[PDB]
């Protein structure tokens, strides 16, 4: 009755997510990424999937017309609608980072972009920190069953979340090109409580 | 007596009245809280609050601990003959008493703040930010208890999977837990004394407050905060607030506490253990 | 026979001082003194007169029997005696026949003595200006009879206009602290030449109250017998004094633990609250024991010291304001603030360090004080704070409790005060306590802040400035209220070179409790010594604090001022601007026998006020682990010193800011690109400074042949010194 979905974020393009205001190195004229603070790895906040998963999937729903689908899976506090979130979503750190060090490249890199002014024809440019296309990202996310009538619209709509967020991006300029992601190996394995169909939300996840 | 020694795997936010602001450990209110949010997740609320107001399970507040150090807040000892030292070893704390004695650094990691937006589509977003706190590499915290129940080890591994602290849901808090049953400590408990240092965040009952507070150096902590439920009053409200000792503090006279009730105009009661875990030194 | 003749007594003897060093006669001072409140304040009131004229020893048992008993100069004579320190009946007194008296010595510093063990002892003096700066030089100054003819002349204009009774005390004790503050009280050697005229006088009227109530008290009429017929061997060893403390607890917390978004404009506001309200606390228990103000010997920041007798009417009142004072505190800061009244029983021959144990006063007062703030409250206390709480869906933007809300508004009562007085704080406000107010206070007073025609209002009013001593009849007391415009982001809009970041320095003088108990040899302390100490610092660190800030107007707001504690913040080019020179003037008052650790950290102006505060205060405690001459810049692993930061980072940033200013486009790419590779050597890897060999040879011409002087020698092995001052010359240039 507490299940676990594990899976892995591929950046197919560069990712800026964030920024530190810690005097790590605000000295360079880049925008910085978000890091963790004892090993100065870049990593995925798990504030930031959940929002754009539940933004993504808020606008995908309620077309027309939020719907008890999204607040029974992200929680809310309204001033008659207080639910508890059923997801819980973690912060993730970055995986291959020994791959990446097999091919002598740092983890992250940096992106220049001018700005041509249309009257005056002129270029200033600017730097984004990036996260480097080729990280990897093993995340994990918990959920917790309540209720097993609705287990697998739940899960449908993670599904929903996440391929959507496939042909979106995750944080930063990602009109200009960056944030595109790629989830692999997902999958579902329950933590406490014997669930019976665990293997229909394996498929459905991982189809 | 056994540990609950919690390795985290993810930065916490253990804030006292702020989101932006948090500290190193959390307390016996906290786990307490958690632990019966978790029960009232498997229905067994009215076990585990039975086993806990009958003295089954006693917990202290979480404690520091780098490798195999175990860490307590430095006791407020009332002596007449190191103030930026917050927490002494608890196997070194005869030799603490017996003179003036930074052997080696505290270090368990480092504060840290997490910039945040509430993104909107067709207005300016909203910035906020969370003050978390990350764990060195090999350190975490650490809960003594005593005759362990199998509904405790049940409650913990539910909470494992679910988060401590604030901000849980939202990337933070997760753990693992492990009991480790140690004799060096044991040992150092079972162990009498004249005076006796608190552990958790303790108030005495009404009928016992004047015998606790006789030779005693005690620090008053509000403890009070937002309901965290579904099923309580229909709106967010805040519990009442209670003002225990902190969990440094060192008495002559010993007590047992109560687990008070800070909500009571609602569907469901509200519990703040605030019982007793004393520590005897000379 | 009354109090209030020996007040004004024992503050207005020893003007002869004053008169003999301004004039050709040669007569006693004593006698001077008291020809000048006879002659020219024209009306005879005989305990004055005779408590002015008769203090020595000589002229006491000149005029002995034919002058009555309990008349008051006995505790004149005795308390000059204890204030002193030392006995001063063999000494001649000053003017004689039988010695030569120059009436020219300038006023030493205190500064002189203290820390004579390790750092030695000097001789500086006071030069005279006729507020402003005064600092001690290292030259023999010299004073004048004009001066002296000067000080004469002012206080003939500013006596005239006052009158001795209960209500001029105060205008008497700003006399003395603005004219006598630079003369001194003897001319002889040093004896009492570092002890100004005002804290001499203070200290001894203080203590001349404190003996006159403990005599009221224990009803022995006829002091001469019981001062005279012995050396008063027997009145120096009964305790006769009590020295009690307030302490503060809780001030950091209240004032940076805020919570609110628009919570910087409230810091100035917060800290004068606690700052004012321990003025008016020490006043309000002086008002109550019906002693004078020159009983507060030190009312600092976050506690105050007094002097006051050792009767047990004292110590009834003393229990029922605590218990008044302590009932107020949790009636509205539950927890969050608490004051400590302890005190102890001293005696004279302790307070002259005859037998030791002076030291011990402070120590015995802080081990009660500390044993006063364990047990801070008692059970029924606690079980009111548990008895009060209820349940609400309602709780303070700010302050973040839910009690005291405002019907109209999500706020805590106190907490919204404050926000209407941080509206109402000028340059030039004065403070009003009366029944009805702005801010709330004891006991059932609230304070207004109100400036300044609706002053002609029962009351009592706080001024950080005094317009005139005697007729307007007003309180001087000082903070560290420099702000440049009250406002961050307007500031922080008008600097338009560097980063749009929000510097905060926060600083201490190392070891004020080491320096304040230990640090003046044992064979000079005394009463007034430490009087004068502790009114040095303060007066330092406020006015000339203030007005360092004026002189060159810095884009600097200032919350907290003082040796213990330091806390200013504004643009961070104008805080890296003025601590060298704050370090420089600090070491110029001390003279160098006290150092000062400071913390600089840049922050955003939306960054949360109370983590600012709280890690600029562990980059301070990392400053002082290194409590030397420590700054951290910015973070707690760029460590300094002053003399490091000031000729190594200022002559290299300007330097950098000479040659750098070419300008060039891609030059500057050149320079980042520079500082990220000697960071990147700086994470300990020799194949980048194999990189950086052969990078030297690529980045000669950049730049021209300007490299080669003195940044190649700069850059020999990746000096960290190097590197800060590219990190804050490209931190200056920016957008």
């Amino acid at each position: 009755m507490k299940l676990v979905i594990e899976g892995t974020i591929v950046l197919k393009t560069g990712m800026h997510i964030g920024g530190s205001s810690d005097f790590s190195a605000i000295g360079a004229v880049a925008s910085p990424v978000v890091r963790d603070t004892l090993t100065r790895l870049p990593l995925i906040p798990g504030s930031s999937l959940k929002g754009k998963m539940r933004y993504l999937l808020a606008k995908e729903l309620n077309n027309g017309i939020d719907q008890d689908e999204i607040l029974r899976l992200f929680g809310s506090s309204e001033k008659d609608k207080i639910r508890r979130a059923r997801l819980k979503f973690n912060d993730i750190k970055l995986s291959n980072l020994a791959e990446l060090e097999t091919f002598n490249v740092s983890s992250t890199e940096v992106k220049f972009e001018n700005t041509i002014n249309r009257k005056t024809a002129v270029a200033n440019p600017r730097q984004i920190e990036r996260v480097i296309a080729g990280s990897k990202f093993d995340f994990e996310i918990f959920y917790n069953l309540d209720d097993i009538k609705e287990v697998e619209k739940d899960f449908e709509n993670i599904k929903q979340g996440f391929d959507l967020l496939e042909f979106d991006y995750l944080g930063g300029h990602g009109t200009r090109g960056s944030g595109r992601i790629a989830f692999e190996n997902l999958s579902v394995i329950t933590a406490v409580g014997n669930f019976e169909k665990i293997n229909t939300l394996n498929e459905i996840l991982g189809a | 007596m056994k540990i609950i020694k919690l390795y985290f795997e993810s930065p916490v936010h253990f804030g006292e009245k702020r989101l932006s602001e948090s500290k190193i450990t959390f307390s016996a209110d906290t786990l307490f809280s958690a632990l019966m949010i978790e029960a009232v997740g498997l229905g067994k609320e009215d076990e585990f609050y039975q086993l806990a107001s009958n003295n089954l399970v006693k917990f202290s507040d979480a404690f520091p601990f780098i490798d195999q150090y175990y860490y307590i807040p430095k006791p407020m000892f009332n002596l007449k003959l190191f103030k930026k030292l917050l927490y002494v070893p608890i196997d070194s704390l005869e030799d603490y008493l017996s003179g003036g004695l930074e052997r080696e650094s505290f270090n368990l990691g480092k504060l840290a703040l997490s910039e945040k937006v509430q993104q909107h589509d067709f207005k300016d977003s909203e910035p906020y930010n969370v003050g978390t706190f990350t764990f060195k590499e090999n350190t975490g915290l650490y809960v003594l208890i005593e005759q362990t129940h199998p509904l405790l080890e049940e409650l913990l591994e539910n909470l494992q999977y679910s988060g401590i602290g604030g901000k849980r849901n939202s990337g933070y808090g997760k753990f693992k837990f492990e009991i480790l049953e140690d004799s060096d400590i044991e040992d150092l408990f079972s162990a009498k004394g004249n005076r006796k240092i608190l552990l958790s965040g303790a108030l005495p009952k009404d009928a016992e407050l004047e015998q606790a507070l006789k030779n005693a150096s005690y620090l008053l902590e509000r403890r009070g905060g937002f309901v965290q439920s579904d099923t309580y009053a229909t709106n967010l409200v805040k519990k009442q607030d209670l003002y225990v000792f902190k969990s440094g503090s060192t008495f002559e006279n010993s007590f047992d506490g109560d687990i008070y009730q800070v909500g009571k105009k609602g569907n469901h009661p509200v519990y703040k253990y605030a019982k007793s875990f004393f520590l005897e030194v000379s | 026979m009354d109090k209030i003749n020996l007040v004004c007594g024992s503050l207005l003897h020893n003007i002869g001082k004053i008169i003999y060093r301004g004039t050709s006669e040669r007569a006693k001072h004593s006698k001077l003194g008291g020809d000048f409140i006879k002659s020219f304040e024209q009306f005879r009131n005989t305990e004055l007169t005779d408590c002015i004229r008769y203090h020595h020893a000589q002229e006491i048992t000149s005029v002995k029997s034919n002058k009555e008993k309990n008349s008051l100069f006995y505790i004149t004579y005795i308390a000059d005696n204890i204030s002193s320190g030392m006995d001063r009946r063999k000494d001649l007194e000053e003017g004689a026949e039988g010695f030569n008296w120059d009436k020219k010595v300038a006023l030493g510093s205190v500064f002189n003595v203290l820390n004579e063990k390790e750092k030695g002892r000097q001789n500086y003096s006071y030069p005279f200006v006729a507020e402003p700066l005064n600092f001690p030089t290292a030259t023999q100054n010299q004073y004048t009879t004009s001066y002296y003819d000067g000080l004469i002349t002012d206080m003939k204009t500013i006596l005239q206009r006052l009158k001795p009774d209960k209500e001029h005390i105060n205008s008497l004790l700003q006399m003395m602290e603005s004219l006598w503050s630079y003369v001194p009280s003897s001319t002889d050697k040093n004896q009492l030449v570092d002890i100004s005229l005002y804290d001499h006088s203070r200290t001894t009227a203080a203590i001349a109250s404190a003996i006159y109530d403990y005599f009221q008290a224990e009803n022995i009429t006829d002091y001469q017998k019981e001062l005279f017929d012995y050396n008063a061997t027997e009145f120096y060893d009964k305790n006769a004094f009590l020295m009690m403390n307030f302490d503060m607890s809780g001030v950091q917390n209240f004032i940076y633990n805020i919570s609110g978004s628009k919570a910087l404009k409230s810091l100035r506001a917060r800290s004068f609250y606690l700052d004012m309200l321990l003025e008016y606390i020490s006043d309000n228990l002086l008002e109550k024991l019906e002693l004078s103000r020159a009983n507060i010997l030190y009312v600092g920041g976050g506690h105050a010291y007094l002097l006051l007798a050792n009767t047990n009417k004292t110590k009834a009142i003393l229990s029922d304001f605590e218990h008044d004072l302590k009932t107020w505190f949790l009636d509205k800061f539950k927890i969050d603030l608490y004051v400590a009244m302890a005190y102890t029983e001293v005696s004279a021959n302790d307070l002259m360090n005859h037998n030791g144990h002076y030291r011990d006063i402070y120590r015995r007062l802080s081990q009660k004080t500390s044993a006063k703030k364990a047990n801070r409250y008692t059970a029924e206390e606690i079980l009111n704070l548990n008895h009060q709480g209820t349940e609400n869906a309602r709780e303070c933007r700010e302050c973040k409790r839910s009690d005291l809300l405002i019907e109209e508004d999500d706020i805590c009562e106190i907490c919204d005060s404050l926000q209407k007085v941080s509206r109402d704080l000028t340059r030039e406000n004065i403070f009003v306590i009366a029944n009805e107010g702005v801010l709330d206070m004891p006991f059932g007073k609230k304070m207004s802040a109100l400036s300044y025609s609706q002053a002609d209002k029962e009351v009592q009013i706080y001024a950080k400035n005094i317009s005139e001593i005697g007729q307007n009849l007003m309180t001087r007391i000082d903070m560290g209220d420099y702000t440049y415009r009250s406002d961050f982001h307007e500031m922080l809009e008008e600097v338009e070179v560097g980063i749009n970041r929000l510097g905060v320095l926060r600083a201490d003088v190392d070891n004020l409790g080491q320096a304040f108990i230990n640090g003046i040899p044992d064979d000079y302390l005394s009463i007034s010594r430490t009087a004068t100490f502790s009114r040095a610092m303060s007066r330092f660190f406020k006015n000339y604090l203030n007005q360092l800030l004026a002189e060159k107007s810095y884009k600097i707001n200032v919350i907290y001022a003082g040796g213990d504690d330091l806390f200013m913040i504004g643009a961070w080019q104008d805080i890296l601007d003025f601590s060298i020179v704050l370090k420089q003037k600090f070491a110029d008052f001390t003279q160098n026998k006290l150092s000062i650790s400071a913390g600089i950290g840049m922050f955003r102006e939306k960054y949360p006020v109370a983590r600012m505060a709280s890690l600029t205060g562990d980059l301070e405690d990392a400053a002082k682990d290194y409590t030397k001459n420590a700054v951290t810049l910015f973070d707690a692993t760029n460590v300094f010193s002053w003399d490091t930061l000031e000729n190594d980072i200022f002559v290299k940033l300007d330097a950098i800011t000479k040659n750098f200013e070419k300008l060039d486009e891609t030059g500057k790419a050149f320079i980042y690109r520079l500082i990220d590779l000697l960071r990147g050597v700086n994470e300990n890897q020799q194949i980048n400074i194999a990189r950086l060999a052969y990078t030297l040879s690529r980045m000669e011409e950049k730049i021209g042949k300007t490299f080669a002087q003195e940044l190649y020698n700069w850059a020999n092995a990746d000096r960290k010194t190097l590197i800060m001052a590219l990190e804050i010359y490209i931190l200056k240039t920016r957008e």
